[PDB]
DNA sequence: CGTCTGCCCGCTATGAGCGTTGCATTTATCAGGGTTCTGGTCCACAGTAT
DNA sequence: ATACTGTGGACCAGAACCCTGATAAATGCAACGCTCATAGCGGGCAGACG
């Protein structure tokens, strides 16, 4: 309000009120099958306590979530697993109010974002991408959409895990894989023996040991 | 949700602008020195952060994405009409002599009847503009509207009446092109700005479209709304049966007859469902066979921001031209592969970039966006036509 | 509710909860009275209401709005105060805030008459001419919602029209220009204008707050009256002149059309139990039908100002 | 073929065919009670077998039926009595069929 | 000239959105009593003619 | 100086809105069926092989 007066008044040229936060980090990462890529995960988000309680505020901040994707490549089954994977990481339920079948898609996807900062949740994991080529719900731009929609709400950064056979799901459009390489694209490759002219120091010490 | 902002009214130069409260409350319209000082931002650098570890020097040079922006020559047209066309929205819709109080006793007309063209007095008129922005993914349209818009207030209370005018707001489109969940986008980014419930007796009563349609842009006007903006109206191409043409009949009777303006944004792939257009492109290296001056302003703006201990001050034409050789324009791709550099750097230890390892970060980190960086840069319109969104 | 309009200039309350209910489109008379007030079991009435404290509050954020200014200056208390008394006062005052619809009422007289005198909607063609023209809107006033006459006190008539208050008992109802005025030829009588617009400024006026003289005043204030017409025969009074006077100045019809007709052979009369001891307070007509047949050189509020001095 | 369209629109007043024409007469009995008004219709009433059916047809005739009014005097006991009374005497469920339903009168 | 390999394509299953439906809740309706308001009443008080 | 009459005041009850109770009818909502878009399977039918 003194900043409004101040330039209201002429003495301050130029004022900054609010802003907006833009599009939430996302990253990509491929890998084939067999590789680790979700022991790997299991073992670096160990580190951070999931559930932390502050005691001056009254959030229990979920630091991480995973849930998977659905097998039929539907996208009422990846907006309920969040609810399913939130109440298994704290105790109250969610399915029962906010997983109802009144309520679309969209409705689905903007009440999943107001639970996702009344707990200051921190990275959402969608495992095994590759299931929602091909399903019978609806078409190839209904959720090629429907992700760019849903990193654009939510606001927390979101992690993709697939298979080399959806990378042709990402790389359709200059939309889609600015937005899944958002911080970076991450491609997995097996151990080879040497590289170069030399042996690899990474065969043998997992030999080795 | 937003903060409340007490009006102040100050004394406008212009004649038609007399007596609105709505527009004589609003921040005084900026010049050319304010068009483009009020925009810039860039990271402090203090020198006492560039001795410290790799992980606090690593952790605080991702910042740089979020927190630098550069106004280029668009972003002083796009402010110039946003502002003309958000202050001459108001001049129809008078509060003091009667004016939008014949707009608000119209609109019970349309609830009721479920007809959009129910007119009950006939003097009272529209002014409010369109218009329509176009360009490449990454060219930067909401960022640069995020901050265009941010030097106005939202929610302004004025108490001599008991009106809760909202500046401005913004909604994005419904996934597919539904026709429900965009009446519902508007309420539900309604009431997390003034902290009501609007979506909760507006559509849980069990209305039909032409309700939902009415109660929209009746509750519009309630609150003096001044600009509305959808995002991705792109999403209207994959509309059920019939909705790619009611929706874009109804964008245009909410702004020639209701009087709100409308501001729409897609990309390219949105020029086929058609409103003034701008049409936005990414930056060319060569204008008069000479570099482009916002070029070279970009990038050595940008290049002052580096926590690199052994950084070069001066940056190299070869350096630049790789640069722009491997970013292709998108100002996204550039700061984004500025970044990553500068990350890869760190982590090797090397910490001065090179062409080489600006090539090495490009083709290990950007494998997605490939090729329609190559089709731009083949620039042959057959492999342009496919992805690329130019 | 987020937007509650401010009241215009001497404005019925109930005008504006109908306006509030238009602006947004709740056509719903359930759902607006659930998000104006909270509860499904509220009347809509039209002169004294009830659940003021729940609209002052509405307007709580515009400074210049209390509860006391509502009730006096947007409810037809004003036509009630000076004569009820000090102790009824400031008790109905109490109860308009609360929840209580049916004590507010049993407090004032006519309002515990338990008839809803014409509860049709009244309108006036000129006014509403010059509403459109300053203001942009139609919105019912105190002007024509009086008492008892059903007329306008400047202009000539009040055009009635079908449709009431109890027709629908939840409902607020909002006057459309649309239904501007019916040109067919209408007359008023002379005198009953003139007392239109002589009881008119008792509604804007601050000093009929304050001025409620009690019973023994109002009956001593009358009886030294009569004393100095020097009509009054020693404790009586002539019964005659006081009847030529009234006649003289308010002519047979008026009379039965403001239901006051005089009973001069009847001992029990509204005229008659004015002079004798006040029993309970009389309506503001029948004291304005005797000051105006007495003395017409002072105004009400001289005749307030007057009967609350000795 | 009248019948249907006082079904759809509700009105018992609108006929479609002018040559359709309506034979009927209507009395009614009053008389102190202990007069013996009930058994005396009885009475008169059992010469007649009721539900005769007929066979180049395929209608069951119902010769007479007798219904009584409800003690609340209501508006859906009275016309829900007729169907109890119909199936009663002709094996069917038309108080099922009808009745359930969400009717007005 | 028949067939047996690709191409049609008829058909089964599935999910999301919309329209439909029956139960519990709300709303409305009517009878009975009551308690203070009032409507008129009778009696005492006072002013008066024989 | 003493009986007759007009009038104000204390005063019986009639009654009318409010409260309570039971009974019948009108919605809101949670649950269920209808419709359309989409992907695929395998059997039967037009061109090439013998
Ligand atoms: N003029 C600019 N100067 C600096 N950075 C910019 C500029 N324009 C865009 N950016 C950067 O680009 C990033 C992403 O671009 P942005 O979010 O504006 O894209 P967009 O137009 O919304 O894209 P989409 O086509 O996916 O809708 C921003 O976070 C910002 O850092
Ligand atoms: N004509 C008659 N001859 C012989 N017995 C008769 C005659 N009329 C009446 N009764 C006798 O009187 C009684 C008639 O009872 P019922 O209930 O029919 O009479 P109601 O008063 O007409 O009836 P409702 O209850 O319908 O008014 C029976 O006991 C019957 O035997
Ligand atoms: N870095 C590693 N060191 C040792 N074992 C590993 C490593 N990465 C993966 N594995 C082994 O691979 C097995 C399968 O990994 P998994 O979690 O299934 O990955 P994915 O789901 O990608 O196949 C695990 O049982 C684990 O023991
Ligand atoms: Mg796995
Ligand atoms: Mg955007
Ligand atoms: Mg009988
Ligand atoms: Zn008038």
């Amino acid at each position: 309000q003194n900043g409004y007066e101040r330039v209201q008044t002429g003495e301050l040229e130029t004022f900054r009120f609010e802003e907006a936060r833009s599009t939430a980090q996302s990253l990509l990462l491929i890998g084939c099958s067999g590789s680790g890529k979700t022991t790997s995960l299991h073992r670096i988000l160990a580190t951070y306590p999931q559930v932390i309680y502050h005691r001056e505020l009254n959030v229990e901040q979920v630091v991480y979530l995973k849930i998977d994707c659905s097998h039929n490549g539907s996208l009422k089954e990846i907006c309920l697993n969040f609810f399913r994977a939130l109440d298994r990481a704290l105790g109250s339920n969610y399915e029962r109010r906010y997983g109802l079948k009144r309520h679309g898609i969209e409705t689905m996807l903007a009440l999943m974002s107001q639970i996702a900062n009344a707990h200051a949740l921190g990275l959402l994991v969608i495992d095994e991408i590759q299931h929602l080529s091909r399903s019978r719900s609806g078409g190839s731009q209904e959720m090629l959409n429907f992700f760019v929609t849903m990193v654009n709400i939510i606001g927390v950064p979101v992690m993709l895990i697939g298979t080399p056979k959806a990378r042709e799901i990402f790389e359709a459009d200059l939309r889609s894989a600015r937005r899944g390489a958002g911080f970076g694209a991450i491609f997995w490759d097996p151990i080879q023996q040497t590289q170069r002219g030399k042996p690899n120091q990474e065969w043998i010490a997992f030999t080795d040991n | 949700g937003a903060t409340r902002i007490q009006a102040v009214y100050r004394d406008t130069g212009v004649e038609a602008y007399r007596d609105n409260p709505f527009i004589e409350a609003l921040p005084p319209l900026q010049e050319s020195v304010n068009s483009a000082a009020s925009l810039k931002s860039s990271l402090q650098l203090t020198s006492s952060d560039l001795q410290k570890s790799r992980v606090i020097r690593a952790h605080t040079i991702c910042r740089i994405p979020d927190d630098y922006f550069q106004p280029l020559g668009t972003h002083l047209l796009l402010s110039e009409r946003i502002s003309v066309m958000i202050r001459g929205g108001y001049v129809g819709r008078n509060p003091k002599t009667g004016d939008l109080q014949k707009h608000l006793q119209n609109g019970y007309e349309r609830v009721q009847t479920g007809e959009l063209e129910t007119f009950r007095f006939e003097e009272a008129r529209s002014t409010a503009q369109s218009l329509l922005l176009i360009g490449c993914s990454g060219s930067g349209k909401t960022t640069s509207l995020h901050r265009i818009l941010a030097t106005y207030p939202q929610v302004i209370y004025h108490r001599e009446l008991n009106v809760e005018q909202v500046v401005y707001l913004k909604i994005d489109c419904s996934h597919n092109g539904s026709l429900k969940e965009i009446c519902l986008n508007f309420f539900r980014a309604l009431d997390r700005a003034l902290g009501s419930n609007y979506e909760r007796r507006y559509g849980l009563k069990r209305h039909g479209i032409e309700t939902m349609l009415a109660l929209m842009s009746q509750i519009a006007n309630a609150h003096a709304l001044g600009l509305l903006v959808i995002d991705e109206i792109q999403h209207l191409s994959r509309s059920r049966s019939g909705g790619s043409q009611e929706m874009l009949n109804f964008f245009v009777t909410m702004v020639n007859i209701i009087g709100v303006p409308v501001m729409l944004i897609g990309t390219p792939k949105a020029r086929e469902i058609f409103f003034g257009a701008i049409f936005w492109d990414p930056i060319q290296q060569t204008q008069r066979g000479k570099p482009n001056q916002e070029w070279i302003a970009f990038t050595d703006n940008l290049w002052q921001l580096q926590l690199l201990q052994r950084k070069d001050a001066l940056l190299s034409d070869e350096v630049r031209d790789v640069w722009y050789e491997l970013s292709q324009g998108v100002m996204d791709i550039v700061v984004k592969l500025f970044v990553l550099a500068q990350l890869r750097a760190l982590a090797l230890g090397n910490e001065r970039i090179t062409a080489g390892l600006l090539r090495q970060v490009y083709q290990d980190e950007l494998k997605p966006v490939h090729p329609m960086l190559e089709a731009l840069r083949s620039g042959i319109p057959e492999r342009i036509a496919r992805y690329s969104d130019l | 509710m987020r937007n509650f309009p401010v009241p215009y200039s001497n404005e019925l309350i109930y005008s504006t909860i109908a306006r509030a209910g238009v602006y947004q489109g709740i056509v719903s008379p359930k759902q607006l009275l659930d998000e104006v007030y909270g509860n499904r079991k509220v009347v809509a009435t039209l002169g004294l209401p009830s659940h003021l404290g729940v609209i002052a509050r509405h307007l709580h954020q515009t400074g210049r709005y209390a509860v006391q200014q509502l009730i006096y200056e947007h409810t037809l208390f004003p036509l009630y105060a000076p004569f009820v008394g000090k102790e009824r006062r400031d008790e109905a005052i109490r109860l308009m805030e609360y929840q209580a619809q049916g004590a507010v009422h049993l407090m004032l007289g006519v309002a515990a008459s338990r008839v809803k005198s014409d509860n049709r909607f009244r309108y006036c063609p000129d006014c509403v001419a010059l509403q459109l023209n300053r203001y942009g809107e139609a919105f019912w006033q105190r002007d024509w919602y009086l008492p008892a006459l059903p007329y306008c006190p400047k202009h000539g008539a009040l055009v009635f029209f079908d449709r009431a208050v109890d027709d629908h008992r939840h409902q607020f109802w909002a006057l459309g220009h649309t239904e501007l005025l019916s040109d067919y030829p209408k007359d008023s009588l002379s005198q009953l204008t003139a007392l239109a617009a002589y009881i008119a400024p008792l509604l804007d006026a601050p000093r009929a707050q304050e001025l409620s003289p009690s019973l023994e005043q109002w009956t001593l204030f009358y009886q030294r009256l009569a004393q100095d017409l020097g009509l009054t025969k020693s404790k009586h009074i002539r019964h005659d002149l006081v009847a030529e006077r009234v006649r003289q100045t308010f002519s047979d019809e008026a009379l039965e059309k403001l239901d006051l007709k005089l009973a001069e052979n009847k001992d029990t009369c509204w005229l008659k139990s004015i002079f004798r001891k006040h029993r309970k307070a009389f309506s503001y007509l029948q004291h304005s039908i005797v000051w105006q047949a007495l003395l017409p050189k002072l105004t009400v509020i001289e005749a307030l100002q007057q009967a609350s001095a000795l």
